[PDB]
């Protein structure tokens, strides 16, 4: 189930950002298909809770390749809500830099691209300090809420 | 800082090795070995990334070593070429990843470990003299020594005069014979006035084999 | 990949600017070059990784450049310590090294004193001979020895050591040992050693007779 994770990591400015990955003070696109050559780590597409994505090829049949066959991509489209609800996901590419996708945002009450629900707060997941540095020092409130239907227990990172 | 590995090692062609590598909190993402012949530069031994469980290894190791993991590092069916000073480096930042493997730069050293390949036993040398001559090539100044010949293992000592004769002494490194046995030769530079009057005795001291000797080089 | 540094051997003073010179046989893509120093008798300790970024503990009179084919080690001002091997290392695609270069005291030219011992009668009673031929106190660490028995040029029964620079006189010794016989050694007559030495105009022979 490791081989499921894009391990395309080209960390060219000596940064170490793939360190984390093993084991701070500088501080839309829509969600289709990416390839997974230009992906580096874990990909969480944002339901109103958080979900892993895994290596897959255009069929949705799940690759164990690492990522490196050209074929292998992420279908973040079909991790979208049915009912048509807040959607983002993000993931780190190559080079160290986050990346995100998501509906372009209808008003300041809407949500943002990335995890972002609020302009202020941010869907808690195993990797959000990793792709996120700036949110170490935000307030994780526990939320409970039903979005089409579905039960769905996450924590948002707030200001 | 340098990482704790096994203990210096001879074995017999054909045999197997095992060498190790213990960690000094410590945080590393891979196992690599390094080796290094006698008198030759760096080679790349195999790697092993643990997180993974994925491994590489090089064309002339490929069918006969393993890295796991303390981490460890196996040789079999080993030739002479294998004498080598065997590295483990367990690197902490990873630069270049591909799937399912991470590259970066060496980081943390271990001490090393010499494994040599010889069939050949414990045997004390035979010192013979290098004798002077009139043979002044400059200035009259004469060459004299000692061949410490066809002795395992290696270390061999030897010095001049019981420590009394430093100067112009150049002892030379060890030579590994294709007989398996090593060879080395101590030679020093006199004048050629004290050929006569003056005595020149080497030391000779192989610890292993206990083989003590004293050979006094004269002319003719 | 292929590196090739240049040059084998690199004689400066102390004081003095290195500059040592690492070259891919492809190129190196995104940057991925290390550079090694090894002192006599010691483990490779990582000087710079990243092309140009210095390792931590590193002084910072250890600097590197390049990108492409061509890269740079360079210390500004060379101390007593630094005079050792250096070894460039990609770790862009399967990990390779480069020979070493060595970074030697610059001193005069020394032409090596040239010795030559034939068997000595115990070694003969022995059952075998060597022939030794001595190189005393050269300068650059570059030399070349030729056997010659009988006029016929001998080739692969030989062997040679060399001392490590000295810390007095900053001059080389190298010994070449000639592996023969005693069978092979009662039937030839003449025995030579034929030396070529950048500070020799011309290669010097030192020879003996059987007798
Ligand atoms: C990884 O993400 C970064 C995010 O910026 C990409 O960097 C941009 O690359 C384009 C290339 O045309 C430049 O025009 C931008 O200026 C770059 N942005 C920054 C902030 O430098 C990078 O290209 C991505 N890597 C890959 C392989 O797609
Ligand atoms: C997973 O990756 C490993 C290492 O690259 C490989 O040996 C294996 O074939 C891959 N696939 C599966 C299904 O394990
Ligand atoms: C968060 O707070 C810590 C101190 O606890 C500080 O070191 C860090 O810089 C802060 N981060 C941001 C983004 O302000
Ligand atoms: C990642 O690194 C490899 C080797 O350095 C290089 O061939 C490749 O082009 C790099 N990735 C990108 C997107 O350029």
């Amino acid at each position: 189930h490791i081989n499921r994770t894009a391990l395309n990591c080209n960390d060219s400015l000596q940064t170490g950002f793939i360190t984390s990955l093993f084991y701070s003070s500088g501080c839309p696109r829509p969600c289709d298909v990416v390839s997974a050559r230009t992906v580096c780590g874990p990909v969480y597409c944002f339901t109103p809770s958080p979900v892993v994505v895994g290596t897959t090829d255009k069929l949705g049949i799940p690759t164990y390749n690492w990522g490196e066959n050209e074929t292998d991509v992420f279908m973040l489209e079909s991790l979208r809500p049915p009912t048509g609800g807040w959607f983002g996901c993000t993931w780190m590419n190559s080079t160290g830099f986050t990346k995100t996708c998501g509906a372009p945002p209808g008003g300041p009450t809407d949500g943002g691209s990335g995890p972002w629900i609020t302009p202020r707060c941010l869907v808690d997941y195993p990797y959000r300090l990793w792709h996120y540095p700036c949110t170490v020092n935000f307030t994780l409130h526990k939320v409970r809420m039903f979005v089409g239907g579905i039960e769905h227990r996450f924590d948002a990172a707030c200001n | 800082q340098l990482l704790e590995q096994s203990g210096a090692e001879v074995k017999t062609p054909g045999s197997s090795v095992r060498v190790s590598c213990r960690p000094p909190n410590f945080n590393s993402y891979s196992i690599n070995w390094v080796r290094q012949a006698p008198g030759h530069g760096l080679e790349w031994v195999g790697t092993f990334i643990p997180m993974f469980g994925t491994s590489k290894y090089a064309q002339k190791f490929q069918g006969r070593v393993t890295i796991t993991a303390t981490a460890y590092m196996d040789l079999n069916s080993l030739r002479s070429d294998d004498t080598a000073f065997y590295y483990c480096v367990r690197p902490e930042t990873p630069r270049y990843c591909s799937g399912g493997f991470c590259y970066g730069e060496f980081d943390n050293w271990g001490q090393g470990t010499l494994v040599t390949v010889s069939s050949a036993s414990t045997k004390g040398p035979s010192v013979f003299p290098l004798a002077p001559s009139s043979k002044s090539t400059s200035g009259g100044t004469a060459a004299l020594g000692c061949l410490v010949k066809d002795y395992f293992p290696e270390p061999v000592t030897v010095s001049w005069n019981s420590g009394a004769l430093t100067s112009g002494v150049h002892t030379f490194p060890a030579v590994l014979q294709s007989s398996g046995l090593y060879s080395l030769s101590s030679v020093v530079t006199v004048p050629s006035s004290s050929l006569g009057t003056q005595t020149y005795i080497c030391n000779v001291n192989h610890k292993p084999s206990n083989t003590k000797v004293d050979k006094k080089v004269e002319p003719k | 990949l292929t590196l090739t540094q240049s040059p084998g051997t690199l004689s400066l003073s102390p004081g003095k600017r290195a500059t040592l010179s690492c070259r891919a046989s492809q190129s190196v893509s995104g940057s991925y070059l290390a550079w090694y120093q090894q002192k006599p008798g010691q483990a490779p300790r990582l000087l710079i990784y990243g092309a140009s970024n210095r390792a931590t503990g590193i002084p910072h009179r250890f600097s590197g450049s390049g990108s492409g084919t061509d890269f740079t080690l360079t210390i500004s001002r060379l101390e007593p310590e630094d005079f050792a091997v250096y070894y460039c290392q990609q770790y862009g695609s399967s990990p390779t090294f480069g020979q070493g270069t060595r970074v030697d005291i610059k001193r005069t030219v020394a032409a090596p004193s040239v010795f030559i011992f034939p068997p000595s009668d115990e070694q003969l009673k022995s059952g075998t001979a060597s022939v030794v031929c001595l190189l005393n106190n050269f300068y650059p660490r570059e030399a070349k020895v030729q056997w010659k028995v009988d006029n016929a040029l001998q080739s692969g029964n030989s062997q040679e050591s060399v001392t490590e620079q000295d810390s007095k006189d900053s001059t080389y010794s190298l010994s070449s040992t000639l592996t023969l016989s005693k069978a092979d050694y009662e039937k030839h007559k003449v025995y030579a050693c034929e030396v070529t030495h950048q500070g020799l105009s011309s290669p010097v022979t030192k020879s003996f007779n059987r007798g």
